[PDB]
């Protein structure tokens, strides 16, 4: 069976809070598909040649 | 759930029911059929 995801418990209290004292500079890619291959069928030449 | 006044009953899970599903998630999985 699988696992969703590594167990974390946030230690959540009234009167707590968690301020980042760095930080990381990350790149990330997207790859996104834009156009695909244009093509033309002559319907009559493939039909009847 | 001390969250100064707020209460998430309705949307956090149930822990007396088997599915572990909010009372609004129960909800919606009884009124689909
Ligand atoms: C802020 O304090 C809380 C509580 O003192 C820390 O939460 C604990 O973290 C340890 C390490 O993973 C766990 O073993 C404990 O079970 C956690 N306690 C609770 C109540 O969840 C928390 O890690 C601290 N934050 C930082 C950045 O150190
Ligand atoms: C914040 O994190 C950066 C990591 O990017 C720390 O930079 C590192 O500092 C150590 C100690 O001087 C060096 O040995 C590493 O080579 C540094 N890494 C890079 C990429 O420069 C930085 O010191 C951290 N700052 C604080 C305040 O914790
Ligand atoms: C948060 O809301 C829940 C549900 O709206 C409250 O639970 C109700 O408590 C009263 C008083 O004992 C009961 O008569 C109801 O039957 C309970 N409802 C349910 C659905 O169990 C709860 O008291 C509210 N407050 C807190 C702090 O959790």
């Amino acid at each position: 069976t699988m696992s969703l995801g590594a167990e974390n418990s946030v230690a959540y209290s009234n009167n707590s809070i968690a301020i980042p004292t760095n930080f990381t500079i990350s790149v990330t890619t997207e790859i996104l598909p834009v156009s695909m291959t244009k093509t033309s069928v002559d319907c009559t030449m493939y039909i009847c040649g | 759930k001390d969250f100064g006044g707020f209460n998430f009953s309705q949307i956090l899970p149930d822990p007396s029911k088997p599915s572990k599903r909010s009372p609004i998630e129960d909800l919606l999985f009884n009124k689909v059929t």
